[PDB]
């Protein structure tokens, strides 16, 4: 593909995002949604290799469904009040239809089906812009809706996602349906303070780009997408698995990494709201999430795994395109706890 | 999340068409402007946690003009009621409901 | 002229779904006649099944259909 | 939530105007020059009031006019106004374009029967002016008090009390 | 109740869309989109929508035309299904011509709420506008303000379309 | 919920409103300008370890430059949340003040009339 | 309404020509009569097996130039505006983004046929 | 100035089509702007009355305004019939 | 609500149905896709005639537009998938598991 198509489709992708972001029509928001669809399917299928094909068919699909679930809500919300504002959603049925397909737009369980497939099926850098850039739009379209969401349905399709995630990422040896597995958990996560807090969804989403971000780069930077290939970069970078361990730390939920933060932040929120139960549940579910980070931190970092006498050849070169903001990514995703209260630049 | 660029630079790229008493062409009205307009005017400034409340029946008014629930049930009980004298034959409708008017211009 | 025959027109139209109305629910246990659907006071623009409710399907198919379906 | 107050069935009688469309059409320039008066005093009466109900009076004083405009036509001159209109009326659009001659005929018989001049083009679609004794309705929507907005923000910016007060954090 | 023309419409619209969710061969799937695109036509032209009308039924016609070539190239199935050739698209169509019948019948002669409201039926011809007034359509002058008001509308759908050009040209490149 | 998106006046995309101007800056040694300061530092180390440059002394432009962003944007970061919290403030205590019904004032006992239970510890 | 017999009377027309050219002569049909033509020979394989597409993405293109036919259509209406400048850029932007995608769909070898 | 021409020389040998649709395209494009006969159309559109003209309540100092269809004050129509 | 209305959410549902539940084709997925999208415009329209919305009367159109991506989008990718399979059974898309 070429390089100015592929530039071309980037900034159509974003453009999609910014208009859902900054428009007040319903209409406009939807052709944002399907804008961004049709700029992304390419993208997935930048380097061809059939599984890529597998994965752009299967998360078309899916959105596609979700985008006709979505203008039907806002055909129902327009026909019970004529109203093209995003509002408050004057009628119930076309709130739960616009949940509905948000959330499966999202990934949220038990819509999270496509996820593992599709992140396992494309590279790493289309895996980065799936997990990380393609949460801004139905986030930013919940956070607006927030004050008529139903909260039991919301935070049923939360404790779903959490729970999911957690046991989908014990089974797995690839290094890409893990990350997806933690996403769908940090999505569940997400959803589940925004009823309450809207600032609390929105430093979620910021600490946990960051984290993604920092992992996916770090997974570019040693060409490794499985547990047994990264368990050859010791033998190689020795920096890259003491970081890589570090940042799977903080994605734990361990003090006093920046992981910390978000769950803190809104497990007190939820408090504050009578809410104890759920806050329980969430923190001791996210265990299973910190259990199969540490398992990848044994293979990689912790210990030593055998190596091969080719990569003796691989000592003679070094990595030749250098991302430059893999550092900052690094230290704003473990050491930042200290700086918690600038979470009210949020709101 | 909403990012207010056409408040900020004053572009007004889609508010045009949010409401159906914004400034068609040819100043054609919607069939409900004058309760549209009421139920913005009164629900302006004040936020929706109280605009929900203390609005609302502006809001029910519209919500009638828009669907008409109440007219039609009013219209089905008055022909209920008719086809019910007319069965057992007291009613006689007059000749004016039946086709035999005079028509005026 | 047109829109002066037209209110005129409307008005008798109404008055006389009034009158039929009167006799018609003479019995009925708590029939307010003639009691609007709208809080507010001003005038409303009738529906059409508020003018031709109480008339044939001719004058009905007529004023539903008559523009659309002629030429 | 109240009774609709309809007028009685005499209110609504008046005399009609029962000439057809293409007889109205025909003199419909002429028409719009002379009983010009009225016809906007019920109009303003209409566009204020936005109820049918309160320009009863206005709509009878139109009809009215219109009457005494079709008797003066019928009393001067009736034979070319009548060739005018029915050449109108064989059109099934009701043209004026194929009815320059019998319109020529009819135009210069009312200009020297009655010195009636024929509107030029723009003039009937003028904005004008109304001189009317009707007051200017007050609430002419039947508007509720509107509910008195959330007070204000007054007074100077201060710093937090002991800064954020998350937790430990003393700023 | 008067002439039921509405009301049979929006049923054989039903009863297409019945008959391609069954999915038959896509041939008889295109054919019952044919159909209820023509009755949906008829449906929006009885409500004075002739222009939106006619303009989805031609564009839904062009569009089967290149679903029924793209068919014969990759879903022929040597045995294509017709409703009455297998138990399950059989099945489907009956359940969901049954189900159509089960909802008129609870909403025609009595009251019943579904999912959002009820209906008593009344026919659609009740909730129109009485409207006498223009020399002008009110639905084209709406279609036509996309030149003069939409603007917005008009950049974000021409640069999509140059975008799906793009996008299918990329897609099917493979390599 | 949102709780101040909504607020009255609020200008879109402002970032930093006049009022803020009322408040007094952070000051340059403030221990959260050093702990950013330290951020920055700590990058520019990791970006000398993933080049595989000497971590201490490889660049000292590019540490300077690391250090230098992160101060310059914590600054203004620190100066947003300064005006936040004193918004909240300011929003809390009119609206006590504007709602003296709800926050009664209540004269208080003091612990000679106050009849607390004794819990033995045996 | 008149429209509606119209087309009843044009269907129920060409119904009835069905009915008598079925109907009318003496019909003598047998399996070789009845047989699939192809020139006297049988058939080596089904007519339901796939028949390749080589103009399929000029197919796939003929959807969005289809739809670009619909944006372009209430062009007549819309010249009655006051904003006559506003309209005509928009229209020509809107052909003139159209022409471009052609001219790309030209240049990339997306018109010739698949071999 | 010279590779112009022989550029336009080949396309014109090669494919006369593509040249006469970027001349007409071309031609469509410019000649707008350069036409005084735009605003006289912006005028004519203006000009139609789709809609009836509401009458002003006579508050006793708008001279412009007329008080009957024929008086001189107003809109003028004269420039369009002579056009 | 009146019969028409219900009659195109019933069609609507209908469509969401057929899409939800494959058989073998992807084809005719995509028609039910369609077919959603059909419904959506006749409700659309329905809604925008029936209250005289003129200017919301050209956002039926968008809607078709954008309903044409979809269609070319999905068309696409059945060649693909068709190329490699020489079959559109979407039992061949599981190279992918959860
Ligand atoms: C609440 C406040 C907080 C807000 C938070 C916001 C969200 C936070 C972050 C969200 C998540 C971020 C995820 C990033 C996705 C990255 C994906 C990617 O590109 O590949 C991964 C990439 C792959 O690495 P690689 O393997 O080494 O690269 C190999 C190549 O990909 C091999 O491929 P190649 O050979 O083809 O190489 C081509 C290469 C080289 O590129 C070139 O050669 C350049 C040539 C120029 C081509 C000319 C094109 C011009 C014509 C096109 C016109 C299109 C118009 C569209 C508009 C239509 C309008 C309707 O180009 C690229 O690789 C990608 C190009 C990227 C272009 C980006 C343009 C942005 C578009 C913005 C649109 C918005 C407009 C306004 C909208 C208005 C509404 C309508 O890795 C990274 O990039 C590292 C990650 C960096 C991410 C950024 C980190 C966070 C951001 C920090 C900055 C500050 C942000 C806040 C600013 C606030 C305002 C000031
Ligand atoms: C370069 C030398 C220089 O110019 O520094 C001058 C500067 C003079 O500042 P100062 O206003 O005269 O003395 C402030 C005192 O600390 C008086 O203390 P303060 O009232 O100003 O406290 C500052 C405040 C706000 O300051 C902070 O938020 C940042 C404190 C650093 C966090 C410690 C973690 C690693 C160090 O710290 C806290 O809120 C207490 C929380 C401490 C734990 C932070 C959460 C992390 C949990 C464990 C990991 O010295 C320093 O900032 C200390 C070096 C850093
Ligand atoms: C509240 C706390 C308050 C304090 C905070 C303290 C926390 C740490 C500091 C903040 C973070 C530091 C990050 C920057 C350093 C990273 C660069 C690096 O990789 O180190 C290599 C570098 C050695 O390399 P070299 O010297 O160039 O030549 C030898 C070759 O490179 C040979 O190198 P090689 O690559 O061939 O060696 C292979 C080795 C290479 O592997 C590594 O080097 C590991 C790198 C550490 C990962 C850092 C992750 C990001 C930070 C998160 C920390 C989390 C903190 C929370 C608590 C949990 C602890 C994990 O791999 C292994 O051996 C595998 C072993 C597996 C062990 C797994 C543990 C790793 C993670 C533990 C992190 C603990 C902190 C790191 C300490 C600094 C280093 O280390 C340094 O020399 C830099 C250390 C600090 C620089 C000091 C400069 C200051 C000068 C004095 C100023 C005086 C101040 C006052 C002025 C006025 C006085 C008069
Ligand atoms: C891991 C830590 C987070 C890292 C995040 C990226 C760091 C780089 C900084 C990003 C630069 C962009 C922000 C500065 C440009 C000006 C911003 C301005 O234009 O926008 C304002 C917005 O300003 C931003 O919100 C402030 C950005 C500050 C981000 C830092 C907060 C991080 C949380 C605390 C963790 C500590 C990390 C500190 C750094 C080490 C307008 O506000 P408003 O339109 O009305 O609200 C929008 C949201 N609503 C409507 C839904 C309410
Ligand atoms: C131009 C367009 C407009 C035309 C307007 C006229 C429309 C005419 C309708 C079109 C059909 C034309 C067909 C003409 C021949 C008749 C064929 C058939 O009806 O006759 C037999 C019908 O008879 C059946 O065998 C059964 C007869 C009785 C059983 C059912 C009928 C019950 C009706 C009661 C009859 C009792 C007396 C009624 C007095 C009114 C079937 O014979 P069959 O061999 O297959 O077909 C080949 C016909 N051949 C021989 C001429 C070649
Ligand atoms: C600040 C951002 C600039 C850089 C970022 C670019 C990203 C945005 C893409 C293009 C921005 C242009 C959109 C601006 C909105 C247009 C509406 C507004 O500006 O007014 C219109 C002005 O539009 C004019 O036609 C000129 C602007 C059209 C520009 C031509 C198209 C160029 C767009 C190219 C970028 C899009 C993506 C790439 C496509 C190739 C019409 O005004 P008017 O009709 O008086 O009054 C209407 C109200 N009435 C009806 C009541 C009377
Ligand atoms: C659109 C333009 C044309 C439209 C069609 C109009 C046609 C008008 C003229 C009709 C011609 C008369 C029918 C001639 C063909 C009939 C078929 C035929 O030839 O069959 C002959 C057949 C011989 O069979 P068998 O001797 O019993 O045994 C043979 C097997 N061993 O005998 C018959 O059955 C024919 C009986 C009478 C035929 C009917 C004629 C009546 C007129 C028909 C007009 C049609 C209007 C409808
Ligand atoms: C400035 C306004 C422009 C916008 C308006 C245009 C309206 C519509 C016209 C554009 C439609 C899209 C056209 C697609 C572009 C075709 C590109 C192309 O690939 O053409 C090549 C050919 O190369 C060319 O492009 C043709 C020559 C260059 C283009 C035409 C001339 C450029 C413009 C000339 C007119 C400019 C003004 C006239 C000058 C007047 C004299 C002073 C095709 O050749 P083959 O198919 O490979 O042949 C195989 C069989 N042998």
């Amino acid at each position: 593909m070429n390089p100015i198509i592929y530039t071309t489709l980037i900034m159509t992708v974003m453009s999609g995002t910014m208009l859902v972001m900054i428009s007040s029509h319903w209409l406009l928001i939807w052709i944002g949604f399907e804008m961004n669809l049709l700029a992304m399917i390419p993208v997935l299928m930048k380097n061809f290799n059939p599984r890529a094909t597998e994965a752009a068919t299967k998360y078309f699909l899916t959105q596609a469904t979700a985008s006709m679930m979505l203008m039907m809500a806002i055909i129902i919300n327009l026909l019970y009040s004529g109203q093209w504002t995003i509002t408050k959603m004057f009628n119930p049925v076309a709130m739960t239809m616009m949940t509905m397909a948000l959330a499966m737009k999202l990934g949220l369980s038990p819509f999270h089906f496509w996820v593992p497939e599709v992140t396992q099926g494309i590279s790493l850098q289309a895996g980065l812009l799936l997990l990380t850039w393609q949460k801004l739009a139905p986030l930013s379209v919940l956070c607006q809706i927030s004050q008529s969401i139903n909260p039991n349905l919301m935070l049923t399709m939360a404790m779903l996602s959490i729970l999911i995630g957690g046991w989908g990422g014990l089974n797995q040896t690839q290094l890409r349906k893990i990350m997806a597995y933690s996403s769908i958990a940090h999505m569940g996560w997400m959803t589940a303070v925004l009823p309450y807090n809207t600032t609390m969804t929105i430093l979620n989403l910021l600490i946990y780009i960051t984290m993604t971000l920092a992992m996916f780069m770090l997974l570019i930077h040693s060409s490794a997408t499985t547990t047994l290939s990264l368990s050859h970069t010791w033998n190689k970078m020795p920096v890259i698995t003491s970081l890589m361990m570090v940042t799977l730390l903080s994605m734990g939920g361990l003090p006093p990494l920046s992981g910390f933060m978000p769950k803190w932040m809104i497990i007190q929120e939820m408090t504050k709201n009578e809410s104890i139960i759920m806050p329980t549940l969430m923190a001791m579910t996210a265990l299973l999430n910190l259990y199969f980070y540490m398992r990848l931190a044994y293979s990689s970092s912790l210990t030593m795994f055998p190596s091969t006498n080719n990569m003796k050849m691989k000592w003679q070169f070094e990595h030749t395109k250098q991302m430059k903001l893999l550092p900052t990514m690094i230290v704003l995703s473990t050491l930042v706890l200290p700086m918690t209260p600038a979470l009210s630049s949020l709101n | 999340p909403f990012f207010d660029v056409q408040k900020r630079l004053g572009l007004d790229l889609d508010r045009w068409m949010t409401i159906q008493s914004a400034e068609q062409p040819h100043k054609i009205p919607g069939r409900c402007h004058a309760f549209e307009k009421e139920w913005i005017e009164c629900a302006h400034g004040i936020g929706g946690i109280r605009a929900e409340k203390e609005c609302k029946i502006e809001f029910d008014d519209f919500v009638e003009c828009l669907l008409r629930q109440k007219t039609m049930k009013r219209l089905s009980a008055i022909k209920r009621q008719r086809d019910k004298l007319i069965k057992e034959g007291k009613y006689t409708p007059p000749p004016h409901h039946l086709g035999k008017e005079d028509p005026r211009p | 002229l047109f829109q002066a025959e037209k209110d005129r027109r409307v008005l008798q139209m109404l008055r006389e779904n009034l009158e039929e109305e009167a006799i018609i629910m003479k019995d009925v246990p708590d029939w307010k006649v003639g009691e609007s659907v709208f809080h507010t006071t001003r005038w409303v623009t009738p529906m059409m099944g508020e003018l031709y409710g109480l008339r044939t399907n001719e004058e009905i198919l007529s004023a539903t259909y008559g523009f659309i379906w002629y030429t | 939530p109240g009774i609709v107050e309809l007028p009685t069935l005499e209110d609504l009688k008046v005399q009609e105007v029962k000439v057809s469309s293409s007889v109205l059409k025909a003199a419909a320039h002429h028409y719009g020059a002379q009983c010009d008066k009225p016809n906007k005093e019920f109009m303003l009466c209409r566009w204020e009031e936005k109820d049918p109900r309160r320009c009863l009076e206005e709509g009878k004083l139109v009809n009215q006019c219109a009457l005494d405009f079709f008797r003066q036509i019928k009393r001067h001159c009736a034979e070319p106004f009548t060739e005018y209109w029915t050449c109108i009326d064989y059109s099934g659009l009701q043209l004026f374009r194929h009815c320059r001659k019998q319109q020529a005929k009819f135009d210069e018989c009312v200009l020297d029967k009655l010195g009636w001049v024929r509107p030029d083009l723009g003039e009937l679609s003028k904005v004008t002016k109304v001189k009317t004794d009707r007051p200017l309705p007050e609430n002419p929507y039947h508007s509720r008090a509107r509910p008195e907005p959330n007070p204000e923000a007054e007074g100077d910016l201060k710093p937090a009390k002991h800064g954020s007060r998350l937790f430990f954090w003393t700023m | 109740m008067t002439m039921y023309i509405a009301f049979i419409l929006s049923t054989i619209f039903v009863i297409g869309f019945v008959g391609f969710s069954s999915k038959p061969s896509p041939i008889y799937g295109g054919l019952g989109l044919i159909v209820s695109g023509g009755v949906g036509c008829g449906i929006v032209l009885n409500f004075g929508g002739s222009f939106l009308g006619l303009m989805v039924f031609l564009i839904y016609l062009g569009g089967m035309l290149v679903v029924f070539g793209y068919t014969t190239a990759m879903a022929t199935e040597m045995y294509p299904e017709v409703w009455v050739s297998n138990k399950t698209v059989f099945g489907a169509f009956v359940s969901g011509l049954m189900m159509e019948f089960c909802m008129v019948y609870y909403a025609l002669k009595e009251e019943e709420v579904e999912i959002i409201f009820k209906f008593n039926g009344l026919g659609d011809w009740v909730i129109y506008d009485t409207g006498d007034s223009g020399f002008f359509s009110e639905e084209a002058m709406g279609i036509a303000a996309l030149y003069s008001y939409g603007t917005w509308l008009v950049i974000v759908t021409g640069w999509s379309l140059l975008i799906g050009v793009v996008v299918i040209m990329e897609i099917t490149r493979g390599n | 919920m949102t709780m101040m998106s909504g607020r009255p006046g609020r200008v879109p995309l402002q970032f930093l409103p006049n009022e803020a101007r009322s408040l007094p800056p952070p000051k340059l040694t403030d221990p959260r300008l050093v702990y950013m300061g330290f951020l920055g530092y700590c990058s520019g180390l990791i970006d000398n370890a993933i080049r595989r440059r000497p971590v201490v002394s490889a660049g000292l432009h590019r540490q300077l430059l690391y250090v230098t962003s992160f101060v310059f944007f914590g600054y203004y970061l620190l100066k947003r949340q300064d005006y936040m919290y004193a918004l909240r403030d300011h929003d809390m205590f009119a609206y006590v003040k504007s709602h003296p019904e709800d926050f009664p004032e209540k004269d208080k006992k003091t612990y000679g009339e106050i009849l607390e239970e004794f819990h033995p510890v045996r | 309404m008149n429209i509606m017999l119209t087309l009843l009377t044009n269907v129920t027309l060409a119904s009835l020509l069905v009915l008598i050219a079925f109907w009318l002569p003496q019909l003598n049909a047998y399996s070789e009569k009845t047989s699939p033509y192809e020139c006297g020979f049988d058939p080596m394989g089904s007519a339901r097996l796939p028949f390749s597409m080589k103009f399929f993405l000029v197919a796939i293109t003929f959807l969005l130039f289809d739809l670009e036919i619909a944006l372009l259509l209430p062009l007549p209406w819309a010249s009655q505006t006051n904003n006559l400048k506003t309209m005509l850029t928009m229209a020509l932007f809107l052909l003139i983004l159209l022409a471009a995608s052609l001219a790309y769909e030209w240049t990339q070898k997306g018109l010739e046929w698949a071999e | 100035a010279g590779r112009i021409a022989s550029f336009l020389k080949n396309a014109w040998a090669k494919e006369p089509v593509l040249v006469a649709s970027f001349a007409i395209g071309g031609l469509a494009i410019i000649l707008p702007s350069l036409s005084p006969y735009t605003n006289y159309a912006i005028r004519i559109n203006r000009a139609t009355p789709y809609n009836y003209p509401v009458p002003l309540r006579d508050d006793g100092n708008m001279p412009d305004v007329p008080s009957h269809p024929q008086d001189p004050q107003g809109p003028s129509l004269e420039w369009l019939k002579n056009l | 609500m009146p019969l028409v209305y219900m009659n195109i959410i019933m069609a609507f549902a209908i469509a969401l149905a057929g899409l939800l539940m494959y058989r073998s084709h992807l084809m005719s997925s995509l028609l039910c896709l369609e077919g959603m999208m059909l419904s959506l415009f006749i409700m659309s329209t329905l809604i925008i005639l029936n209250t005289h919305f003129t200017l919301a009367n050209m956002m039926p159109i968008i809607l078709l537009v954008f309903a044409a991506c979809e269609a070319a989008l999905g068309l696409s990718l059945l060649v693909m998938v068709s190329n490699t399979y020489g079959t559109d059974y979407v039992q061949n898309l599981n190279l992918l598991q959860c």
